[PDB]
């Protein structure tokens, strides 16, 4: 059999290790092409992709575990509490941007550099479009969680 | 067990043909 | 390249976008008289006095026009081939003698010295790149 | 009448080892 | 794009070279004895496949035989 | 004697002013400019047109046509469709809607993730459209789309839903 585990590139000097996890065909795919790597994407429409599974993502711990679960407005405190995340997490994102950011890093996964990420527009366009994507997704699991006797009562 | 083919025959009818042609257009489109 | 083009209204028969994209073609002529003729897509046109300039989508269009500018009498067609980036060749007669007729610049271009019945079998060329009719 | 849920269940965790083997085996055929 | 072959059973009609639409043929001298006139097919890019010039050959069967092969925007004669 | 017989052939006869004409000035082209075509009614509405207006970012032509897509395409889900004589035929169009609208978006982002040919310029709209000659414009369009969409089926569902009460 052949050897699996190479160096980083032709360079053994460097700190990476090729390995299966870290530059095998599939996951070089995935990962290149999520939204934070994608290639031909604008900062707004990486960061509305990025809210948008997030928003959708932190209504589930609040309203299922959260307190006032067993009762009827349950779902809407998933709504109201992933919402204060999202405002948190624009937040961070407007300090990180406002503050200047050192720099973007490629790894063997993404060779090339992400995308004009190195620089305050890159991260402020991003955090606009988080803000929206997020109320946008957690508003989409409330009504889908609150009216899904519904969907499956039709 | 019924409740597998509520799954699995939506999934082979549009999932499976979405991801497929959306794979193989955009493959055939390459350069 | 300069001519007269000659006056028609119009025709949804015509240069398509592949002419701005790829590549269009252009035929030019000389007249001693106005006359009418069939345009090589669709209508009629009033070929001016002297030196017309036409454009044509394909090079098809343009030899095809040639044989009915020959009907009234009419040798001096030119074709030239028009590509986006403004290069202009003179595409059809090269050489200044027209294609039926010889010229001594000209030579052989694919040529068998054997015939057709000679040709090798296609089992005796295989999983080569070579093909019979070489 | 029928299999058990956690027989059929089984059937499809051992139907992946074909279909992880059928893609191997193509995607080597394309090289 | 396709290939036109000229073989040496030509006599110099002329023919191929003003049935074809695409002027793909042309008429060229013979060093030999046989004739001042040999087809040719210097610009094989233009040819479209339209067999008229194998129905102006007047030989037991083709002196000049078209051969089809890769195609192109020329040799399908779109205009789009 | 000649009612209309000497009229013709003159400049001045209604008859002979032409309002056909080459596309442009030459008439090579193919188009051919009409009232349809080429008049200044069509062109104003057709260049301001969300596609077509002149300086819009690409997501906020999408919002436009979006909202337009996700308003209309409530009806013919809710009327017209399956379980339409039924309490819950209004809220089966709005899921049936929204369905065609993340196809919609899914086939806006094929297009663009496929590096896309051109966009054309045309006699109803001289200039090019706008930035949609990118792989980047596109995806800012389908991400609008997808807003807009919900966001008016949403619209036509309560607007229907709650008629009674307006
Ligand atoms: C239900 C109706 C209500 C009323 C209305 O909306 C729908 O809104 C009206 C709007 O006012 C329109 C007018 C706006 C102004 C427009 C102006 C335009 O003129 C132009 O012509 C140029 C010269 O070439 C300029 O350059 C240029 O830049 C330009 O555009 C012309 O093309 C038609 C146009 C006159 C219009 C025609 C149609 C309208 C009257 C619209 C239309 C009836
Ligand atoms: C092979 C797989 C498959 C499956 C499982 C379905 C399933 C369905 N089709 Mg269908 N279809 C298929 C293939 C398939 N189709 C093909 C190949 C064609 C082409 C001929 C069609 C053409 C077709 C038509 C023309 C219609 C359907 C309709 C329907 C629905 C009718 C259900 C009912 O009784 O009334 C309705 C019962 C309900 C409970 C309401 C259903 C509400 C929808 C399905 C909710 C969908 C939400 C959706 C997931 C949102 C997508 C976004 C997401 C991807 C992110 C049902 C969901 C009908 C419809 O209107 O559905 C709305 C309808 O008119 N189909
Ligand atoms: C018995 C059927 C059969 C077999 C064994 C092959 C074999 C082959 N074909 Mg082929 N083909 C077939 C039928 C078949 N063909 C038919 C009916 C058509 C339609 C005309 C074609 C059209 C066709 C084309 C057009 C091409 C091939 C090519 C090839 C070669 C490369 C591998 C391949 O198919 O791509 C693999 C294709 C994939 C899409 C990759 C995914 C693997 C499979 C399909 C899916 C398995 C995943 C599974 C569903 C998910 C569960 C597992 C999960 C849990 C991980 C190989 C010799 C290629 C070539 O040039 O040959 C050298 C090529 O270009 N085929
Ligand atoms: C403790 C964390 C947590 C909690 C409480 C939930 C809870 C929920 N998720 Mg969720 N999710 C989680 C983590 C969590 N998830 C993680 C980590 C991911 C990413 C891997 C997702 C991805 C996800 C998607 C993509 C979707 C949900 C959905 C849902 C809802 C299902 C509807 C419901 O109530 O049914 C009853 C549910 C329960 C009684 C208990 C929760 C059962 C869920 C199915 C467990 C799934 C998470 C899994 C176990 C975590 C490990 C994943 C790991 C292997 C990566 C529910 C509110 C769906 C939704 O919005 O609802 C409409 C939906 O579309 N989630
Ligand atoms: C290979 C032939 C074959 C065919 C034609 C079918 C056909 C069908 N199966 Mg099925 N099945 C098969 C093998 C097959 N099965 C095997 C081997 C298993 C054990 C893992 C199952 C387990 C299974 C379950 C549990 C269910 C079905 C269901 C169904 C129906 C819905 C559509 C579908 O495929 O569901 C999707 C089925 C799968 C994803 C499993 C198929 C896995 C095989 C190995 C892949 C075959 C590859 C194929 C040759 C690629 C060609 C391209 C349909 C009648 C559903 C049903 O009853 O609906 C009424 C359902 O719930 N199947
Ligand atoms: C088969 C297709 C179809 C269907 C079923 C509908 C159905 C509906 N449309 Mg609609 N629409 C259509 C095509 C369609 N439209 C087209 C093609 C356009 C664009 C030209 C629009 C533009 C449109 C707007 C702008 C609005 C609607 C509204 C409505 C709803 C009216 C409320 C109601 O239920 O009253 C009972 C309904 C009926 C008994 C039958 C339908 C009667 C409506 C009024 C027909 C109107 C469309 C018109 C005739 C299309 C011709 C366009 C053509 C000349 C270019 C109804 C659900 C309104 C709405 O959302 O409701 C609040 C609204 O504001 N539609
Ligand atoms: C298997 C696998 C896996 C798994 C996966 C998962 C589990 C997923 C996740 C999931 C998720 C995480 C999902 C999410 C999604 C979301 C969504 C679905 C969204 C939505 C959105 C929306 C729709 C919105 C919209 C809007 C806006 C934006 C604004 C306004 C409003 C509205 C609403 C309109 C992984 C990859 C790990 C690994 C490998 C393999
Ligand atoms: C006469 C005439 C005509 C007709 C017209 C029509 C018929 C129209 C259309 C119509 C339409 C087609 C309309 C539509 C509209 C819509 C709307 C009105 C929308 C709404 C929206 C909204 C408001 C949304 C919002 C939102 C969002 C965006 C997100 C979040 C959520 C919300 C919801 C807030 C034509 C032009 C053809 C031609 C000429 C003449
Ligand atoms: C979803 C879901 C589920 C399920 C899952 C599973 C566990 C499944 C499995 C199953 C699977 C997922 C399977 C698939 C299939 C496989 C196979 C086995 C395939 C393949 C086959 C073959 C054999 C192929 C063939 C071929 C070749 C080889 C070459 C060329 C091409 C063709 C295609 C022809 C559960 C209930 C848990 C949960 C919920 C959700
Ligand atoms: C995937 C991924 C990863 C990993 C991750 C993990 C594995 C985990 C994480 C983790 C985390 C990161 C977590 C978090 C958590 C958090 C929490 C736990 C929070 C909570 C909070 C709260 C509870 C609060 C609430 C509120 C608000 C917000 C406002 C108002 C007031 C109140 C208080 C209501 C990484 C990074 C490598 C990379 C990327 C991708
Ligand atoms: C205006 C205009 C125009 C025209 C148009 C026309 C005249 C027509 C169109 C047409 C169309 C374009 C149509 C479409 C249709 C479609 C349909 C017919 C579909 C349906 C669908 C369905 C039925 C499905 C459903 C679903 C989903 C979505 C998901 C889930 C499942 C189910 C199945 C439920 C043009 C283009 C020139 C240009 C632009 C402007
Ligand atoms: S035999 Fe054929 S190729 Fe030879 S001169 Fe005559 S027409 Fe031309
Ligand atoms: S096939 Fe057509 S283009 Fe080719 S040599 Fe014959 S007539 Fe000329």
């Amino acid at each position: 059999n052949r050897e699996v585990v190479f160096p980083a590139g032709r360079d053994p000097q460097w700190g990476n290790l090729e390995t299966p996890v870290n530059a095998s065909p599939l996951v070089k795919w995935f990962i290149n092409n999520l939204p934070a790597y994608r290639p031909g994407l604008t900062p707004f429409r990486r960061g509305l992709e990025v809210g948008m599974a997030h928003g959708y993502f932190l209504f589930g711990p609040f309203a299922k575990l959260g307190p006032l679960r067993d009762a009827a407005n349950a779902n809407l405190a998933g709504l109201l509490g992933a919402i204060g995340l999202v405002v948190l997490f624009t937040l961070a994102l407007s300090l990180y941007a406002n503050s200047n950011p050192p720099t973007a890093l490629a790894s063997v996964t993404v060779p090339n550099p992400p995308d004009a990420f190195q620089s305050k527009e890159g991260w402020n366009n991003f955090a606009s479009a988080f803000l929206i994507g997020g109320i946008g997704g957690a508003v989409v699991a409330y009504f889908l969680t609150s009216n899904l006797a519904l969907i499956q009562g039709l | 067990a019924s409740f597998l083919s509520s799954i699995f025959v939506p999934v082979i009818g549009w999932v499976v043909p979405i991801a497929t042609f959306s794979f193989l257009f955009l493959y055939i489109e390459r350069e | 390249l300069s001519g007269k083009t000659p006056l028609f209204a119009g025709s949804t028969g015509g240069l398509l976008t592949k002419a701005v994209e790829e590549e269009k073609y252009a035929i030019t002529w000389t007249s001693p008289k106005a006359q009418v003729f069939e345009l090589p897509t669709g209508g009629a046109a009033t070929m001016h006095e002297g030196e017309n300039l036409l454009y044509i989508a394909r090079k098809e269009y343009g030899i095809a026009l040639g044989g009915q500018l020959r009907k009234f009498k009419i040798t001096n067609y030119k074709i030239y081939r028009i590509l986006p980036s403004g290069e202009t060749t003179f595409i059809h007669p090269a050489d200044g003698v027209f294609p039926e007729k010889v010229n001594a610049g000209r030579e052989k271009v694919r040529f068998n010295a054997r015939s057709i019945g000679e040709n090798p079998n296609p089992s005796q060329v295989k999983f080569s790149g070579k093909a019979t009719y070489d | 009448s029928s299999i058990s849920d956690t027989q059929v269940y089984i059937a499809l965790v051992v139907a992946l080892i074909p279909g992880l083997l059928a893609w191997r085996l193509a995607t080597e055929l394309y090289k | 794009s396709h290939t036109v072959k000229i073989y040496d059973t030509c006599i110099g009609c002329t023919q191929c070279v003003r049935a074809c639409p695409t002027d793909v043929l042309e008429m060229v001298p013979w060093d030999g004895c046989k004739a001042a006139q040999v087809a040719s097919s210097p610009r094989t890019e233009d040819c479209v496949g339209c067999k008229r010039c194998e129905t102006a050959c007047p030989t037991d069967f083709l002196s000049i035989r078209v051969y089809l092969g890769a195609e192109t925007t020329r040799s399908m004669g779109l205009a789009y």
